[PDB]
RNA sequence: AACGCCUCUAAGGUCGUAUCCGUGCUGGACUGCAAUGAUAAAUAAGGGGCAAUUUGCAUUGUAUGGCUUCUAAACCAUUUAAAGUUUAUAAUUUACUUUAUAAACGACAAUGGAUGUGAUGCCAAUGUAAUUUGUAACAUAGUAAAUUGGGAGGAUCUUCGAUCACCUGAUGCCGCGCUAGUUACAUAUAAAAGCAUUAUUUAAUACAAUGACAAAGCCUAGAAUCAAUUGUAAACGACUUUU
RNA sequence: UUUAUCAUAAAAUAUAACUUAUAGUUUAUGCAUUUUAACACAGAAUAAAUGUUAUUAAUUUGAUA
């Protein structure tokens, strides 16, 4: 679409750190943003499970006591686990930063259509960028498993339904360009035709 | 203006964007009578040099435009052509002035060899 | 970088945006006023990746945060 | 042991994020794990020092004892021949954006991007080049084998 | 998918003045069974079942006229059927649509 | 293993608590989300949807100086900062599977981009902008389109989700309009004297979006609540019920 | 410094013989050949690379003013 860029720009989640990503977008969404993070049960975690075990278990022991339904309700998905950071990054006490995460819809397997739109990825946030060897990470998948999140085999299966009718777009697209191929034979003779493109390229010929 | 409906008017050094390089010139007149002081709007003598008169609004009085300036734009607007027809077509010679300014991929307004 | 935003420096930039009333004439050349412009210039760099300031006529209302304003090319050094 | 590159004396590398960036320089020895010495006569750098996180690395070793001066080291760039072949790399051609695509001057442009669309519109009635299937022949073909017949015989429209 | 014809005991959820009322549903939406419907109406509405779904509850009444209270307005429940193969429990709910299911 | 040896540990796999987390159970993004049923009065006229709407007025949103556009076709199928990835090839094989052999790339210049990853447009002008410009000659290429029945096809809080895209039976004949190149020819338009022109940057064209009127056929003929009753309910409301 | 010239050193690795080792190779357990990134300071010769002294070619080098 149309926008300050596009009315989206779409992040896949999958190998990046929780927290780089989470300043990245929560920095872009303040410049007039609009994200769309999705494939939020990969996005992985520093340290090893029972570094991020304890800690949002912890996380959840901080509840009212006068009432406990008043207190810091803890969303398990994900994507929540991810859009609670992106709110730790963001005045949401202001009527400008609630605009800001009005822009964002953080997604954990990928659906409904951002499966065909293009989805880039953020190298500043990456974890085999940042994080060395012999450190252990985690995953966000296993965390909200193990902390209570009923819907992990659901969207494994939506993955695999979305990942089974990607080698049936492909199919129909790696032979095509093998049209495109011979149909590049036939234009060599056009006129005068690649000569122009090709004496800035040819490094493609 | 034949190629480009742009007449002999007259731009400032700071609303413009000089390219690389040429066209080349090497025996044009440049027919000197086009001074910069030779065209004033004339002019608005307050009322039709009768002094103290009348006035109905909205005039047209500032604008033919000059007939003697389409002589003057078919004399350079002959000379200019073909000279630019004998360009190498390159970038910018033949049919090559003729499209509206908006850039494109991989390309500038930052820091470039413009 | 600060040497990409140190090209803009003196560019007439403008802040463009709407508003119900017309109030107002054609008076040069046709107008219909119904868009906004504050017109403003750049004056410096800002950060040390550049971002940029820009002292402008009257001020930005601040819910203007976000929304684009259109730095000119004019007036150019080549 | 794959023979990745390695750092030895003297795997001929280019450098980047430095002062000598677009340098093909030598090695000479290792100084550190992060640094090493660096002498390309040929290419116009004197024997520095260099950051090894600058300078990637190339398929091009060449031999020299590990203590050579500047002198031998040129006797020994020139004679295993690089300058030929290195500017036939095979993807020293994908250096050249930095000599064509790189500001690419607007004098340079629209010659070079409307070119892009003679060349599209002579390809997409480049497609339906089809034989998938159809093949024959895909009713309404009864018309449009006398347009298919100006891709066959072609004398002089069907048929 | 529902049945075509309905108890008028058991269209009575479906209202809350039933005296007053003209009696209007399910009056048009069960036209679907007595169209065309054969490429258009419900066998694609039984196709989605065998398909995309996973679990397929079956919808009933309770003829709780033959209790006999003061009442006359039924009960409608979502009973899960829990046989395998799910090709199966569309069948099963295509067989037993209208037809009385004792305890 | 380090540490020629031992070793529950460094890497790797395990056993495992009245704990913790979840199910089961009670409340339900007060007023979240999906599915569904009906969809008014009248039946003279009206009222209510269908609806891009066809028919104008007239506005917003916009590509805003013809287009500072974009496309809503992909880059692994457990993972690993040397880590390997592709490519053919031969066998294997649902599968780019598996295996072998050989390549390329040497974590460069480059690749963070225009492979504009079914190959974008930056326009049919054969004078292209804040309008469209005509006709022959020659060469290759040779599209885009419009009417009829069966199947397989597609659902993640949806930018329009009982429809839907392809495909066969088959209706039929655009033979309406393709385009690229070379050369010729036919006109029209376009100039806002400003010669240090800008301004509350109009706005179109077009795209799309409603809005309201006289304009345009189709389709449509239900309920809720109160009052009365109940007593599975009750401070009151509310809930369960009944004509 | 560096490039460059000098004279000797004394030669610590690189071009430059042929071992053996190693597997893959052939032919009848060895050879025959093939990669030695096993690679015998294993040798000659070269780099007089390296070592010593001395001088410098647009006399070459930065910083500090």
């Amino acid at each position: 679409m149309t926008g300050l860029t596009n009315r989206t720009v779409v992040i896949d989640g999958r190998g990046h750190l929780l927290g780089r990503l989470a300043s990245v977008v929560a920095k872009y969404l303040l410049q007039g943003g609009k994200v769309a993070v999705v494939r939020c049960e990969e996005l992985n975690l520093s340290g090893h499970f029972y570094r991020n075990k304890i800690k949002f278990l912890a996380y959840l022991r901080k509840r009212c006591n006068v009432n406990p339904a008043r207190g810091p309700f803890h969303f398990r998905a994900p994507s929540r686990i991810f859009y609670k950071a992106v709110r730790g990054m963001i005045p949401h006490k202001t009527k400008r930063g609630q605009a800001a995460l009005a822009r964002l819809r953080v997604f954990d397997g990928i659906p409904s259509p951002y499966d065909k739109r293009r989805r880039v990825v953020v190298p500043i946030a990456m974890r085999v960028l940042t994080l060395r060897s012999d450190r252990k990470y985690c995953q966000v998948g296993r965390l909200s498993h193990e902390v209570g999140w009923h819907y992990q085999d659901v969207i494994k299966s939506l993955e695999r339904k979305r990942k089974a009718k990607l080698r049936v777009t492909l199919k129909h697209n790696r032979e095509l360009k093998k049209l495109t191929v011979k149909a590049r034979e036939n234009i060599a003779k056009a006129a005068e035709p690649f000569n122009k493109i090709i004496k800035s390229y040819g490094y493609e010929v | 203006f034949a190629l480009n409906s742009c007449p002999l008017r007259r731009v400032s050094q700071r609303y413009v964007i000089g390219t690389s390089s040429k066209v080349d010139l090497g025996a044009f007149k440049v027919p000197e009578h086009l001074n910069d002081a030779y065209f004033r709007r004339l002019k608005a003598k307050k009322d039709k040099k009768t002094g103290e008169a009348d006035i109905f609004a909205a005039k047209k009085e500032r604008f033919v435009p000059n007939e003697q300036r389409k002589k003057d734009q078919k004399e350079v607007d002959a000379a200019l052509l073909k000279v630019i027809k004998a360009h190498p077509e390159g970038k910018f010679f033949a049919k090559y002035l003729q499209n509206m300014f908006a850039l494109h991929s991989s390309q500038y307004p930052h820091r470039m060899r413009f | 970088r600060k040497e990409h935003g140190s090209f803009y420096v003196g560019k007439r930039c403008v802040y463009v945006y709407k508003a119900e009333t017309k109030k107002c004439v054609p008076q040069h050349p046709e107008r219909k006023t119904r868009v906004r412009a504050v017109w403003g210039k750049v004056t410096r760099i800002h950060g040390n990746t550049g971002a940029v300031r820009a002292r402008f006529n009257r001020n930005l209302p601040g819910h203007a945060m976000g929304h684009r304003i259109r730095i000119m090319l004019y007036p150019s050094r080549i | 042991m794959p023979f990745e590159r390695f750092v030895q004396t003297g795997r001929i590398a280019k450098a980047s994020a430095g002062p000598l960036k677009g340098r093909l320089v030598a090695i000479v020895d290792v100084i550190d794990q992060n640094r090493v010495l660096v002498d390309g006569p040929l290419t116009g750098v004197p024997r520095q020092e260099y950051r090894l996180n600058n300078l990637h690395l190339t398929k091009y070793r060449i031999k020299f004892p590990y203590t050579a001066p500047t002198r031998i080291v040129r006797k020994a760039w020139t004679e295993s021949d690089l300058k030929a072949q290195w500017k036939v790399s095979p993807w020293s051609v994908k250096a050249q954006n930095i000599c064509k695509r790189s500001s690419l001057n607007d004098f340079d442009r629209f010659k070079l991007r409307y070119a892009k669309r003679q060349r599209n519109k002579l390809l997409t009635i480049a497609f339906n080049t089809l034989k998938k299937r159809t093949k024959a022949d895909g009713t309404p073909r009864v018309l449009k084998k006398d347009r298919r017949e100006r891709l066959r015989a072609e004398k002089a429209k069907g048929g | 998918v529902w049945a075509q014809h309905l108890s008028e005991e058991c269209r009575r959820r479906f209202y809350k003045n039933w005296y007053k009322s003209k009696k209007k549903a399910f009056t048009k939406a069960s036209k679907k069974w007595t169209d065309d419907l054969g490429k258009k109406s419900i066998e694609n509405d039984f196709r989605k079942m065998l398909r995309y779904c996973k679990v397929i509850r079956v919808i009933a009444h309770s003829q709780i006229r033959l209790i006999k209270q003061r009442q006359k307005k039924a009960h409608v429940m979502e009973i899960q059927l829990n046989g395998g193969s799910i090709e199966d429990k569309v069948k099963w709910a295509r067989e037993h649509l209208e037809k009385p299911i004792q305890v």
